[PDB]
């Protein structure tokens, strides 16, 4: 194509190798350094300071959790960023043979039975409920939370769920849920047609893609184990005031995610040789 | 003073009065500040800082006066630049050695290096005389050390007195003893003062290795958290400057050795060296320094960094994890702020990585002949960032007059998005919107834009909003560079790929403001901006295209006839047709559709055939022999995507063109226009032939 | 129109000439006894230039009088004070300015 | 780009400049470009200033001097990349030398490239590089 | 949209309307039911 | 949409009207609303009675000023002692309270009937008139409560501020009118670009009629600073 052309005469034109007078090259230096070298591993330490905190009159750790249930508690219309939150989300969430079944079992239950002791599901519940239909960084980091917590399936925090939503009885929870479902994502029709032809010429499609693996992956750890209680719950919902049959939704969304891998189809239903692009994305 | 501690009323009104006189000077009111000067009796401040006997009340009210009247601004305008890390490149910067002497301990980290920029300050005299500028001077002065030796003085009394548990306490609380006591000290922390012969005094004080380990109440301790934090900050400047300060080394190893291995290959008589040929070829210089950073990751140099990264691995850190861990534990916390205050530093303790990973993508190296334009520039942009929060657009157009003559305004334009001042001139132009200070706005960001590429890409990421404000461009002269509309504009020209990167929405508001237009002279700007998205480099999209001719076929408002009408009638409705010429003349490309059928190009291009049916000859023939230069090009670009030679010259002249060689005067306008309009019809003959060399004749 | 009574004299007769940085403590109050300036209390030798004439006008005439060493009164008119409307957040309008200067150096 | 000829460019459009935003005269552009050393003829400075209202704006100046300027640049660079191969002097790439340097970092995509570059490049295989040059820039 | 009647300053209010949008939620978009019968008046709606 | 209701032997196909069902509060609310209404039209047209002429002709007075306390209650603010979530859950139905008394307009109604009294310095049998210092100060109270905690009523009200300020120096009742301004202009930054000169000259000229009032300090400090910014010209 056309500009391509004119980038292999920029690309013989950077014939300026390392003239790059004094301190240009020093300032490219640092930017692929901190680019490619400072991504590293200390990240053992969240065992040792969700361990630290839990050393005993509240836990400190139940001073935070308790902090973040009020501020979720109030009332903004809009939730705030707020990287307190989107650090200690993912501080929490990083801390999750037959005989090594039955370890694993039980250090995973211990770990679960650090948090769930200290009302920590319900600062998840309730900061779903606050934003409405928005999707931002915030519930993801919820999310992950709210995932690494019911991982194994605990019953205590499933029943620890449908009793807060039994006594402080909301719609605006279900009503959140409806309006995340709404959107999360579809595939493309278009869009890869573009991002195609732009990385052609120049030298994403599913940037909302692995909240929705998370955010499905969290409704399914809510029915693991078979709460048919709170499997009944999601469909009719009686102690609220309005229902909203979450199943029809979920239906929808896969009828959307289908239509959409069907298109997909026609549009290679004919050159049958698929690119790297194509495949990674399918 | 001392008599008025049981007279509650009168206590109670001059605690107000001293809270009215340190909220009416709230941030750079030196003007009012000055008179505050003449009021406050500058050593009377002096006077309470030692009283031991007074309120607690007045205590807080004036060193609270002391602060708001003499350090505010300062202590402001290192708050802002707290977070900049730019450091030039001398040999003093070079000096620096990120450690005590090849300890095992850390630096304690009141060091003087300080390589850093760190913007400064000046002072006025409050003497009443003439004006000298005086009120709008940079602020009114104040002792120095004086305040250094008696706060230090009364830090070491207040430790050691308050640590005994006396049941006195100046202000009957200790909150009234320390809270104003710390805050001063916090402010003045800030501003360069206490040195390294006092800074060894106060971290003897409170290091050892005490303060930290008495009993307080709350604000006490979230006063503590500050000065702990601001520490943590220190910790990371002094370690940014080490690290350049090891670049300056390490760099010009990498440029002997590419340059000396280059020439290596290049010495050599012996295919196999184009590999190296292709490895001296990367795009710029950036995955040249990938390719050299990414090859240490898994030549003997690459052992000096493998030595460094553990250098910079990095006990205050740990006593820190002790504390706000033990402070949480002890003593069961209201106040969600402290709480706040208290699980920042905690986790930030930890993520030092993290925050280095914040923090490097701000600093910078500039080298030492342009320091003075760089600490003038950044002066004047704190002092606009410092009017973010506010006779103000004069002040405002002061300094972007100032911001728009700075060789390191060029000389770095990677510095300028690197300050993210573009947005903070954004956020100004949105709290004016619900004056011509939008029009300066929209001319500086406009100026900006086409400073590299990249930039480009930053000021696109605000499209969204910019279209939203469309109606502020309308009938004035200053209108180009002035519009939001116009600055969207500028966020397109150059990029293809920036160009496929917006969306359809944009374009629906741009056509919903488009279809207002039932009557204007404002929609001629819509369509320039139009024409910006859809052509973008000598040869069209086709994407944009589609969804643009689509939304026009919904509505486009005998229309041909209409032109054609009131020429002689006020240049409104002419422009307006030929921009909506122009506009649609930039879809169907031939690449896509001579060299082959593509389907919907046909129905597109078939769509404008429908539109226009080749009557736009009569405007043709109409205009070249009188709105003469302009409107025939843009009928001839009309004409020659979407529309054999029989019918080419029944088109017929430049013979108006010749006649005019020497008396001109817009007709000196198309002169060289239909040298490059009238080369399109390479692909009465001899009477062409003719006026084609007497216009030859006219430029032999 | 300024009333200078000789407070404590220097030595009467060095009065400074133009082109001369003039060093003063000056600590003026109002007429009223209300105290508003004070070179003295922020510890400041005041400088300026006869001549140059930035200091107001009764001062200036008082500059060319006092001697060296000299402390004296220069009563002031509040036509020759910042004036009718006085400065803008310090002097009332029309007050009529008491001081207390010590002329002490030259240049 | 370099920092110093930006550095000139900007002290001689101030130094002709007077009231200091952005305003000199057209016919002061002569005066400029030959303190600066560039000295085309009349009808190309009429065609810079058409190209530029009756202030010379500072952006656009330093684009148009940018062309100027790499112009030449431009020559020297493909003189001296391709110095890099070929020591004997000549500027004559072989087809294979094509297939090998064709493939160099910046773009290297796949075999449709090289391909399009061999099928018309005129091999004699020792190639002279200015033919490669008018098919690239169109 | 909701039963409506319109705003504060008028008819004395008298008229009847439609209103979709946030009116709805509000004050005067509400309605008491009565019925004929003194005795079981709180009963079930049939 | 004024899409207007008529009866009709068919009508059309979206005649499906739905339903939704309101709640206790709200209900409560509603009825409070034309209860209040409908003592304050009798209120308004017994001061238009004794106004004109002097009649015996009758005006409703302590039921009136029960009914006043009674809705003073009603708007309390809640405590300092309750759960945080408990607190926010009353701060919630007051904000939903306010605001449905906002929309009903029953400020203009009290402001007027303000306009009414504020005439006499103690027109009626002044035995019945006794508590007219009482009434008014309760109503200032009253004012003072629908406010404080909507932005968008103060800013909405901020359109009268210039008859307030005009009325504070009636030396009377002027407190209760300083205390409504200072919690209007907290709370919106809109009204503070709305005051001029010459009130700020009204209120300075108050602090030299009545002593030295603290109050008014916290009010010129208010009128200083926004919620984050400062005015200059102020």
């Amino acid at each position: 194509s056309k500009q391509r052309k004119r980038a292999v005469v920029a690309c013989f034109r950077m014939a300026p190798l390392y003239n790059l007078p004094r301190h240009r090259a020093v300032n490219l230096f640092l930017q692929g350094y901190e680019k490619s070298w400072i991504e590293t591993e200390e990240h053992y330490f969240e065992d040792k300071l969700i361990e630290d905190l839990a050393k005993p009159r509240v836990d400190p750790l139940h001073q935070l959790i308790l902090l973040f249930s009020r501020t979720a508690l109030t009332e903004k219309c809009k939730l705030e960023e707020d990287f307190l939150y989107m650090a200690y989300a993912d501080i929490m969430a990083k801390s999750c043979s037959f005989e090594e079944k039955e370890m694993e079992k039980q250090k995973l239950l211990y770990q679960q039975a650090r948090l769930h002791d200290r009302g920590a599901a319900e600062m998840v519940l309730q900061t779903i409920s606050a934003s409405k239909g928005e999707t931002g960084p915030m519930v993801a980091a919820t999310l992950k939370l709210g995932i690494a917590i019911l991982n194994g399936g605990n019953s205590t925090v499933q029943q620890k769920m449908l009793e807060y939503l039994k006594e402080k009885k909301d719609v605006g929870f279900f009503q959140s849920l409806a309006g995340l479902m709404q959107s999360c994502s579809v595939l493309d029709l278009n869009a890869f047609e573009r991002q195609n032809k732009a990385e052609g010429l120049g030298m994403k499609v599913l940037q909302d893609d692995e909240f929705t693996c998370d955010l499905f992956r969290f409704l399914q750890l809510l029915c693991e184990g078979h709460n048919s209680d709170f499997q009944n719950y999601l469909r009719t919902q009686t102690g609220n005031n309005t229902t909203v049959n979450i199943i029809i939704s979920t239906v929808d969304y896969l009828l959307r995610v289908q239509e959409s891998i069907s298109d997909f189809y026609w549009y290679y239903s004919g050159k049958d040789v698929i690119d790297e692009q194509g495949q990674r994305n399918f | 003073i001392l008599e008025l501690t049981e007279q509650e009323e009168l206590l109670k009104f001059h605690y107000h009065t001293l809270r009215l006189y340190s909220a009416v000077c709230a941030l750079g009111n030196h003007r009012v500040a000055h008179a505050l000067c003449s009021h406050v009796d500058e050593p009377q401040l002096l006077y309470a800082i030692e009283n031991k006997y007074m309120p607690g009340l007045l205590r807080a009210g004036y060193y609270d006066l002391l602060i708001d009247i003499h350090l505010s601004s300062y202590a402001t305008a290192r708050l802002m630049m707290n977070n900049e890390f730019i450091v030039p490149m001398t040999e003093e910067t070079k000096s620096i050695t990120l450690f005590p002497d090849e300890n095992k301990k850390h630096g304690l980290p009141g060091i003087g290096l300080s390589t850093s920029l760190r913007p400064r300050m000046q002072f006025s005299s409050p003497s009443f005389v003439s004006i000298n500028n005086e009120c709008y001077q940079y602020s009114p002065e104040f002792p120095l050390d004086i305040l250094k030796a008696k706060t230090i003085q009364m830090l070491t009394e207040a430790v050691q007195e308050g640590s005994l548990h006396a049941r006195d306490p100046v202000g009957g609380t200790t909150e009234f003893l320390f809270v104003p006591l710390i805050k001063l000290f916090y402010t003045l922390l800030i501003m360069g003062i206490f040195h390294n012969e006092d800074l060894k005094h106060i971290l003897q004080l409170i290091e050892p290795s005490g303060l930290l380990q008495m009993k307080l109440p709350e604000p006490v301790k979230l006063q503590m958290c500050l000065l702990l934090q601001y520490l943590c900050d220190c910790q990371v400047r002094h370690r940014i400057e080490a690290i350049v300060a090891f670049s300056d080394d390490f760099v010009a190893k990498l440029q002997d050795n590419q340059r000396f291995r280059y020439n290596e290959v290049m010495q050599a008589l012996n295919e196999c060296p184009c590999p190296e040929e292709i490895r001296d070829q990367l795009l710029d210089f950036h995955e040249d320094l990938m390719t050299h950073c990414g090859i240490e990751l898994d030549l003997t140099i690459r052992g000096r960094l493998l030595s460094l990264v553990e250098k910079v691995t990095y006990t205050l850190q740990q006593l820190i994890s002790e504390t706000m861990v033990r402070w949480a534990q002890e003593s069961v916390i209201e106040d969600p702020e402290l709480v706040r205050a208290m699980f920042v530093l905690l986790h930030r303790q930890y993520d030092g990585i993290g925050g280095l990973v914040r923090a490097l993508p701000k600093t910078y190296t500039i080298n030492g002949v342009s320091v003075e334009d760089t600490i003038n520039l950044l002066a004047s942009l704190g002092q606009i960032r410092s009017l973010l929060s506010v006779e103000e657009e004069k002040l405002m157009i002061r300094g972007l007059g100032d911001i728009m003559n700075n060789k390191v305004f060029y000389q770095h334009p990677n510095l300028m998005r690197a300050l993210g001042m573009h947005e903070t001139v954004m956020e100004v132009m949105v709290n004016v919107l619900g004056p011509k200070m939008v029009a300066n706005c929209c001319r500086f960001l406009c100026y900006f834009c086409r400073i590299s590429r990249q930039n480009q890409k930053a000021m696109f990421d605000h499209l969204s909003y910019l279209l939203e404000n469309s109606s502020v461009g309308l009938a004035s002269p200053a209108m180009r560079g002035s519009t939001p509309l116009d600055v969207a504009a500028a966020s397109v020209m150059d990029n293809n790929e920036l160009a496929l990167a917006l969306r359809e929405p944009d374009l629906e508001k741009v056509v919903r403001y488009l279809a207002g237009c039932g009557l204007p002279v404002e929609g001629e700007r819509y369509l320039d901006f139009l024409r910006f998205a859809v052509f973008c480099n000598g040869e069209s999209v086709e994407e944009n295209a589609n969804v643009v001719v689509r939304l026009l076929i919904r509505r486009p408002e005998g229309l041909l006839a209409a032109m054609e009408e009131a020429i002689k009638i006020g240049n409104a409705i002419m422009t307006f047709y030929a921009a909506l010429i122009d506009l649609l003349g930039r879809c169907a490309p031939e690449m896509h559709l001579i060299h082959a059928a593509k389907g919907e190009a046909i129905r597109i291009r078939s769509i404008l055939r429908s539109l226009i049916p080749l009557g736009d000859l009569v405007g043709v023939i109409s205009i070249a022999f009188q709105f003469c230069p302009d409107h025939k090009a843009a009928m001839v670009l009309f004409l020659d995507r979407v529309y054999v030679q029989d019918f080419l010259l029944h088109l017929l002249g430049f013979l108006p063109d010749l006649r005019a060689a020497a008396s001109l005067t817009d007709m000196a306008l198309a002169l060289n226009r239909y040298l490059c309009t009238a080369v399109l019809p390479l692909l009465a003959g001899t009477e062409h032939h003719a006026s084609l060399i007497d216009s030859l004749l006219h430029t032999v | 129109g300024v009333e200078i009574e000789t407070i404590s004299p220097g030595d009467g007769r060095t009065f400074p000439k133009k082109g001369q940085t003039c060093v003063v403590h000056y600590t003026g109050m109002l007429q009223n006894g209300k105290k508003f300036d004070s070179s003295r209390d922020r510890n400041k030798p005041f400088k300026f230039r006869i001549g140059k004439q930035e200091v107001i006008k009764g001062f200036e005439e008082g500059a060319a009088q006092m001697s060296l060493g000299q402390r004296a009164k220069l009563t002031c008119t509040p036509d020759v004070a910042y004036g009718a409307t006085g400065h803008p957040g310090v002097i009332p309008p029309n007050a009529t300015l008491i001081f207390d200067v010590e002329l002490l150096n030259l240049e | 780009l370099t920092e110093e000829q930006i550095a000139e460019f900007k002290e001689a459009f101030s130094l002709f400049d007077k009231d200091g935003d952005g305003t000199i005269t057209t016919k002061a552009l002569g005066t400029v470009m030959r303190s600066l050393g560039q000295n085309p003829t009349e009808a190309e400075l009429q065609d810079m200033i058409n190209e530029v209202n009756g202030t010379i704006d500072f952006p656009a100046f330093l684009t148009m001097m940018a062309r100027k300027m790499k112009d030449t640049d431009s020559e020297e660079e493909i003189r001296e990349a391709f110095r890099v191969f070929d020591k004997d002097g000549n500027g004559y790439i072989s087809a294979a030398a094509l297939r090998h340097v064709m493939t160099n970092l910046g773009e290297k995509l796949t075999d449709e490239e090289v391909d399009e570059m061999i099928r018309e490049a005129d091999i004699d295989g020792q190639v002279n590089y200015e033919a490669f040059v008018q098919m690239m820039t169109a | 949209e909701c039963l409506t009647v319109p705003s504060g300053e008028h008819e004395q209010r008298r008229t009847v309307h439609y209103e979709g949008g946030a009116v709805s939620v509000h004050a005067r978009s509400l309605w008491r039911l009565e019925t004929l019968r003194v005795a079981w008046s709180g009963s079930h709606i049939r | 949409i004024q899409r207007k209701a008529i009866m009709h032997h068919e009508g059309h196909m979206d005649d499906g009207l739905n339903l939704s069902r309101s709640q206790h509060e709200e209900s409560r609310t509603a009825r409070v609303i034309r209860s209040t209404v409908f003592l304050f039209n009798r209120f308004i047209r017994g001061l238009d009675a004794l106004s004109k002429k002097a009649k015996t002709v009758d005006l409703p007075i302590e039921s009136v000023s029960l009914s006043l306390q009674d809705l003073i209650g009603y708007f309390h603010p809640p405590d300092e002692h309750l759960e945080h979530e408990d607190k926010q859950n009353r701060l919630r139905a007051l904000k939903n309270r306010q605001n449905l008394f906002q929309e009903e307009g029953m400020i203009n109604l009290v402001l007027e009937c303000i306009d009414r009294l504020h005439v006499y310095s103690s027109v009626a049998g002044r035995e019945a008139g006794e508590s007219w210092k009482s009434i008014l100060n309760s109503l200032y109270e009253l004012l003072a409560a629908l406010i404080r905690g909507n932005r968008k009523n103060c800013a909405q009200f901020s359109g009268s501020l210039d008859w307030l300020i005009s009325r504070l120096e009636r030396l009377e009742a002027s407190s209760g009118i300083l205390e409504v301004l200072h919690c209007v202009l907290v709370e919106s930054p809109e009204a503070l670009n709305i005051i001029k000169e010459g009130h700020i000259k009204s209120i300075i000229s108050l602090l030299d009629k009545h002593g030295r009032n603290h109050k008014v300090l916290d009010v010129l400090c208010s009128l200083c600073v926004c919620h984050g910014v400062a005015v200059r010209s102020n």
